[PDB]
């Protein structure tokens, strides 16, 4: 049994709730957190949590970027600034956001806003693989 | 009081000169939401001299209202909107002064005569908003719409 | 019901005087930023 | 005082009683929101501080007080500033940040050598992530390097009350290599410096959503209060106008019939 | 008497809200209708000198603000709405206007009537 | 040293991107929020 | 009234009393923002006794005008130094107060009669600030300044 | 005329502020017209020459007291008029290039 | 004004008219609060007259400054007694309202003329709380309480 | 005198103010001998009986009751003091004065009749 925090700035998720398992999208890999897992921190890239439930199975969450954090006891915080059921995405908007931010991608002429573009496609490109 | 009351229905023009006016350093003196014409009529003076005045008029009378809420708000609490007929309110108060002939005297500054259609013209660019850019004292005590102009610019250059 | 806008400058209170002051400060402010920029566009 | 003097003054405060009571309540409505977005963010921002409250850490300071820019909400800056200037004297190099000018003001006088940077163009529109972004991304890539800091602000607790609170920042890059953080060992510089930025961002959200709401509440209270008093005097002036009218008539009159008598 | 009664009413309300438009902005949408609506009635009772209009123009035009078919129209419009909209009326819909004068009242054949002729004034207004 | 790190820009610019695309990708009923949220209000202080 | 204001011409000293300052429970009941000498002059009474009374009329007048304010927005809007101002302004009125020998039948006080150099001494310590510590009350209906001092350590 | 004339314009700015008596950078716009608004306060029974009036507003018009406590001003003024009046009356002469230079040299010393 | 001062002097009751009340729907629009009458002591009107009557004036009175805080923060901001309070009140407000004989040939309703003994024995089932039971509109515009237990059973 | 004399003094000083220090005990006072000086219409009351009312509040008795109760706590325990203890009363009346033995005596009524009622 692990106390289990999942919130975004506007909205909670799960609040020190009991999950068995929950799956992270970070910025070097994917991590699988259990109720014993050794204390670490972290950041996140745009991908998809899964919580595994107590009871059966899971649900699913799209998170934008933010930290997760592990502790010494079994609690557990994870804190997206964008976090959303797929429930709420428009598949025809990420879509047509891929080829805007595609074609910005083949124009830019400065490093830190060709940076700016990369982000943006790899966060549609994530939005359009769970959608 | 009746002397002055009973004198109104005796004439066709009104210039109504105002003591809180005088004291905030506006010459001539002139409350321009009190001063009448039986001539103030666009059949008259045309379309375009009327609605000039009659807007020039709503943004002093509008800023009125506004007056009281900076009162107890203070200024920087204001919408953007609010503070721009607030902006463009003062600046139309100054550009109404005018430094007379006849006053030469009290300031050493020349007078200045501003033929109709230049009047028309000044309001009317201050009220489209074409000198939100300059300071409102470029508008105080000067004669045509070009004066001020020229006024932010010697200003500019003693900043 | 009955009209009264400008009514706290008229009565030349504290709360009038004040708030006189205070649109007096705030485009004085105003001036100082709008003659720097006047400056810096003269060349 | 003179019959045209009672009338000014009547419909001076009554404009002003019209106004403290119409701002009385946008302040309520505006409350009502800050409250609600309050909740989400108070579960937010207590996960964001959990790190720190589950384990000893120790060690330039940096002080950041959080107010807005607006007036009439009782002693919500005076409070920040009062412990703002409390904690300076008591440390041992210190460098202050002021979010909402009304910080600045207060403490400008006496601290203007110490000031960073302030912001304003608080307590217009409900504070965002964005904005503890915009405070976070000036103070990293600013030029200032820090030791320890600490942010001080308004904890809301209810519509009449809070209380004036102090969160650590030990942002310091380095002492996130220390004693008790000893179990967090495997992570490379690369995601700690991640990871820090944004618990710096996520504590100056906490700061700024609790600030608002302790702020929007003394407002509503502020002008609940204002319009009070000034209904108050209106009901007094209103009997000294009536019997000055009165009197006005009756004078008057007895001039007249005096000067019909002596004739 | 139809029409105007309506009118009183929503300028009654929004008479009580009137402040709350010049500062007011977390406000619910209930509040909003009132000052939408009431900003807009208020337009159509300014008049130029010197032009007094027959009682079935004006009840034109109020019907077109109590019915609601201004909501969505800017408010410095609604004064070249109402005389381009009169314009409209009197050169092409005289039949409507006299029966309403002679009857004295508008039937529910001519509240159809001009239910239609505003929807398609209005839907093609903006040129 | 990240593509973006290396440009110079912070976790919290590059969390902001994500956080915006994420909500330039919602559809026209959760839309609407929005506004209330991912302001650009406060300002600095310079001068 | 044509009466009292044809009477002042008349004077070399007046005191004017008023009813609020009375509904204050302050007595004698003298306005000090009302009642003028024609030896108050510094060449007269010495340049000690003339700027201790400008000063403490100076703090009273200037509390005077921040009333209007205080009266609607409260004391919330004032600066720290304003605060000092209205704090040391409430005492110098209270401390204007004092028990009279032939009004115990009212006061259930003893009367005290205080002599020019502690009455000087008094206020003049008072605008310096020496006295900033103690409440307000403890400088209603007392003599000379030590009086104060001792009614402020009666209560805790 | 000289110095009365920016006097005139000084107080004339600062009456328009007067009101604010916390203040952020309203101060700046509050210095000069308070000190000068304490250099117009006189005494009784002792009336002015022209030319003692003007080195006296002069030494607040050119800003020479702006970091003094305006409390002070009144007791500054005596001081420093008195020591003008004895031992520097030629200086009071003909009533602004040697006199110019000739204020600022007291007036800082004396301001110790 | 000399005229009304004059004039309260012979009164020994005031009805007050009002349009906020008749805004409100209610007819009669006797603003319950502001009516007065000097016969309201218990010695001329009766011990069961007067409790009821100031036991009325009461729970209207709360439900005023209990509206004052649900215009600000809202209705869950109040406590479980406040609610029961509004509830009654609400009634009471309705069975204030009375339809009249005389306006008749207008709005289609038939008049009543309530007595004493009625009316005093029916207010008072409403602050014993015998009628929570009941919706609000079927002690609107009704004679005796009589009528407010039937017209339920007509609705809906 | 020996209870209005100090009565009529923290009425004036609680006027003008209509966790904070002495200022706020003014106004705790002034709530309670303001009840007090509640009374019913044709309702007599002998000097002797007015003291001990008086009293009761003077002294800081009332001070920990709740203001409310202030008029149901006057009008039992001046029937009491009148069915049992018109020896005190009588005492109060013929001295003219509250002597020390009555001053005890008192002091024992109201300690004891404050506690033990139904609430």
């Amino acid at each position: 049994q692990m106390s289990f925090t999942f919130a975004s700035p506007t909205q909670v998720f799960f609040n020190s709730a009991n999950v068995r398992q929950v799956d992270v999208p970070t910025q070097t890999g994917a991590f699988g957190i259990l109720a014993a897992h050794v204390p670490t921190l972290q950041v996140l890239r745009p991908g998809l949590v899964v919580v595994h439930a107590e009871d059966g199975t899971t649900s699913k969450y799209f998170v934008s970027s933010g930290s997760v954090t592990v502790n010494a006891d079994s609690s557990v915080q994870l804190l997206a600034e964008e976090a959303v059921t797929l429930d709420m995405l428009d598949l025809g908007a990420a879509k047509a956001n891929l080829e805007k931010a595609q074609s910005e991608l083949l124009g830019a002429a400065d490093e830190a806003t060709r940076a700016e573009i990369q982000i943006r496609i790899e966060a549609n490109e994530a939005l359009v693989k769970a959608l | 009081d009746p002397a002055p009351a009973t004198t109104f229905a005796h004439l066709d023009a009104t210039t109504v000169l105002s003591r809180a006016i005088a004291e905030l350093g506006i010459y001539p003196a002139v409350d321009p939401l009190d001063s009448t014409s039986r001539i103030m009529d666009p059949n008259i003076v045309g379309s375009e001299h009327y609605d000039v005045a009659r807007g020039v008029q709503k943004i002093l009378q509008d800023y009125k209202s506004l007056q009281d809420i900076i009162a107890i708000l203070g200024m920087d609490e204001l919408s953007e909107e609010d503070k721009l007929t607030v902006s463009r309110a003062r600046k139309i108060q100054r550009f109404l002064s005018q430094p007379f002939q006849v006053a030469e005297v009290f300031t050493g500054h020349l007078g200045k005569l501003v033929p109709l259609k230049e009047t028309i013209k000044g309001f009317q660019q201050i009220l489209a908003g074409e000198y939100d850019h300059l300071p409102e004292q470029a508008f105080y005590m000067v004669g045509p719409i070009e004066e001020a102009v020229a006024k932010a610019d010697k200003l500019a250059e003693e900043h | 019901v009955r009209s009264s806008a400008g009514a706290v400058r008229d009565a030349g209170g504290a709360f009038g005087k004040r708030e006189q002051a205070e649109e007096e400060r705030y485009f004085r402010a105003r001036a100082k930023e709008q003659l720097a920029a006047l400056k810096k566009h003269h060349e | 005082a003179t019959l045209k003097d009672i009338t000014r003054r009547l419909k001076s405060i009554k404009n002003i009683q019209k106004i403290t009571k119409s701002m009385k309540m946008v302040a309520a409505a505006k409350y009502a929101r800050a409250e609600r977005e309050l909740k989400p963010a108070r579960v937010y921002g207590v996960g964001s501080l959990a790190l720190y409250e589950k384990a000893d850490i120790k060690t330039k300071h940096l002080i950041i007080g959080v107010s807005s820019d607006r007036g009439l909400c009782g002693a919500i800056h005076s409070s920040v500033a009062k412990q703002m200037k409390s904690e300076a004297a008591n440390l041992k190099e210190v460098k202050i940040i002021g979010v909402g000018d009304k910080i600045r003001s207060i403490l400008h006088r006496t601290h203007s050598d110490q000031f960073l940077v302030t912001f304003k163009e608080v307590g217009r529109r409900p504070p965002t992530f964005g904005d503890a972004s915009v405070i976070a991304l000036e103070l990293l890539n600013s030029g200032y390097e820090f030791d320890e800091g600490s942010i001080i602000f308004n904890r809301f607790r209810s519509v009449i009350s809070y209380k004036t609170e102090e969160k650590p920042i030990f942002s310091l890059d380095t002492i996130s290599s220390a004693e008790s953080m000893s179990i967090y060992d495997d992570i490379d510089a690369d995601v700690l410096r991640n990871y820090q930025e944004y618990s710096l961002a996520n504590i100056i959200y906490y700061s700024l959503k609790e600030s608002t709401t302790s702020e929007q509440s003394a407002r509503m209270t502020a002008m609940d209060n204002a319009s009070k008093n000034a209904s108050e005097m209106i009901d007094k002036l209103t009997l000294t106008f009536n019997r000055t009218r009165q009197a006005v008539i009756t004078k008057e009159l007895i001039e007249i019939i005096s000067g019909a008598a002596a004739l | 008497k139809q029409v105007a009664g309506t009118m009183k009413l929503e300028l009654a309300q929004y008479r009580e809200v009137a402040a709350f438009a010049q500062f007011g902005s977390d406000l619910d949408a209930a509040t909003q209708q009132l000052l939408s609506r009431g900003v807009r009635l208020t337009e159509l009772l300014k008049q130029g000198q010197y032009s007094p209009m027959a009682i079935e123009e004006q009840v034109a035009v109020i019907y077109a603000g109590v019915r609601g078919y201004l909501d969505k129209l800017e408010p410095s419009k609604i004064t070249k709405f109402e005389n381009a909209f009169l314009s409209h009326v009197i050169s092409q819909h005289q039949a409507l206007l006299s029966k309403i004068r002679t009857d004295g009242k508008i039937s529910e054949e001519s509240d159809a009537k001009l239910k239609e002729i505003v929807t398609n004034f209005l839907a093609g207004f903006e040129a | 040293v990240a593509y973006w790190r290396q440009a110079g820009l912070s976790y919290i610019r590059y969390s902001q991107i994500c956080a915006k695309a994420v909500r330039d990708a919602l559809k026209t009923e959760f839309k609407a929020n929005a506004m209330k949220t991912s302001g650009s209000t406060i300002k600095i202080v310079k001068v």
